[PDB]
C-alpha cells in the first residue's frame, strides 16, 4: 500500500495472508468471507506469463495477523487448503477479466476479536455504494512504493497498511489504459489534480476493497485488488475485481462444494 | 454468516476507527 497508514489492531479482521508453503513466501492478500471460505485474485494462483500455477497443497493462509513478519501467538491462525477454485472464464491473456478465486479451508477457522468475516454485497448495497467519488478501503502488507531504494529496499511495512481511495468514473478508468477493461472490474484512485494520492501495490494483489454501509453499519467487500501499471503513478488507477458482478459464481461454488 | 462485517473491536463495542469517517464523508459531500 502506497501512501497509506498503520492499521489499528483488529481494524480489518477479515484480512488474510496467502503463502507459498515451500520455500516460505508471502504471495498475496485475501479475505475471509465465512468460517471456511477465503476470496482472492485468480492471478495469485494462476498467471502463465510469470510461471505461477499453485494448487491447494502448495499453499497456506494466515488469519488474524497485524505484524507482517512477527509470529503472533494466541492471535494468528494457520490453515491449509482443501480445494482451489478459479473462475472458469478468467482471462489472463488480454485483460485479467474475472480475476477471482475461492479457497476452501481444510478445517473451519474459529472467529475471535482478530478474525471475523466480511459481508458480500447484495444488489442494493452495490448499486448504492459503487458510485464514482465514493471511497472504499484497501488493506495489505504489499510494498510501500513502486521502485526499489536502499531504505528497506522497495519498502515493506511492519504492520498492515490501510488506505482509502475514491471510485473513479468508468470513462476516466477506460481512458487511463490501453487495456480493454470490462464491466467485471472497476478502478479507484485520486486523479492528478485532486492532490491526495494512494494505491495498492505489488503484494497487495488478492486483498479486499471494502466499503462500510451507512444503512446497517456493516463492512462489505466490493473489490479484489487485481492489476495496475506500477503503483501511485499520476493518471493511473488501481483496477479491482467487481465482486458483486461475480456473486453468482461465488455462490454456486460455495453451494456445490460446501 | 448473519454476523458478517461487524468488527469485534469496533462496531460491536461502539468504537470507530481513525479513518472510517472519511468514507462516510465521501458518501454525503459533493
Ligand atoms: N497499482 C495497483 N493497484 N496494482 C498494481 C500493482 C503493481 C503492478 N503489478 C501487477 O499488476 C502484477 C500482476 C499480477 C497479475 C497481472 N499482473 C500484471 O502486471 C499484468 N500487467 C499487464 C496486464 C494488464 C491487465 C492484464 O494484464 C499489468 C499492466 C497493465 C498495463 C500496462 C502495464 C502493465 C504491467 S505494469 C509493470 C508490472 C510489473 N513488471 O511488475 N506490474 C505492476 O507494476
Ligand atoms: C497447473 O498445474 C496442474 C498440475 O498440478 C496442471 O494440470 C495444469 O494444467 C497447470 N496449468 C497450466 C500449465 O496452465
Ligand atoms: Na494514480
Amino acid at each position: 500500500i502506497v501512501e497509506g497508514s498503520d492499521a489499528e489492531i483488529g481494524m480489518s479482521p477479515w484480512q488474510v495472508m496467502l503463502f507459498r508453503k515451500s520455500p516460505q513466501e508471502l504471495l498475496c492478500g485475501a479475505s475471509l468471507i465465512s468460517d471456511r471460505w477465503v476470496l482472492t485474485a485468480a492471478h495469485c494462483l494462476l498467471y502463465p506469463p510469470w510461471d505461477k500455477n499453485f494448487t491447494e497443497n502448495d499453499l497456506l493462509v494466515r488469519i488474524g495477523k497485524h505484524s507482517r513478519t512477527r509470529y503472533e501467538r494466541n492471535i494468528e491462525k494457520i490453515s491449509m487448503l482443501e480445494k482451489i477454485y478459479i473462475h472458469p472464464r478468467y482471462n489472463w491473456r488480454e485483460n485479467l477479466d474475472r480475476d477471482i478465486a475461492l479457497m476452501k479451508l481444510k478445517k473451519p477457522v474459529a472467529f475471535s476479536d482478530y478474525i471475523h468475516p466480511v459481508c458480500l454485497p447484495d444488489r442494493e448495497t452495490a448499486a448504492s455504494l459503487l458510485q464514482a467519488g465514493y471511497k472504499g478501503r484497501v488493506t495489505g502488507w504489499g510494498n510501500l512504493k513502486e521502485t526499489w531504494t536502499a531504505n528497506v529496499g522497495k519498502g515493506q511495512p511492519s504492520v498492515l497498511q490501510v488506505v482509502n481511495l475514491p471510485i473513479v468514473e468508468r470513462p476516466v478508468c477506460k481512458d487511463s489504459t490501453r487495456i480493454r477493461i470490462t464491466d467485471n472490474m472497476f478502478c479507484a484512485g485520486y486523479k492528478p489534480d485532486e492532490g491526495k494520492r494512494g494505491d495498492a501495490c505489488e503484494g497487495d494483489s488478492g486483498g479486499p476493497f471494502v466499503m462500510k454501509s451507512p444503512f446497517n453499519n456493516r463492512w462489505y467487500q466490493m473489490g479484489i485488488v487485481s492489476w495496475g501499471e506500477g503503483c501511485d503513478r499520476d493518471g493511473k488507477y488501481g483496477f479491482y475485481t467487481h465482486v458483486f458482478r461475480l456473486k453468482k459464481w461465488i455462490q454456486k461454488v460455495i453451494d456445490q462444494f460446501g | 454468516e448473519a454476523d458478517c462485517g461487524l468488527r469485534p473491536l469496533f462496531e460491536k463495542k461502539s468504537l470507530e476507527d481513525k479513518t472510517e469517517r472519511e468514507l462516510l464523508e465521501s458518501y454525503i459531500d459533493g
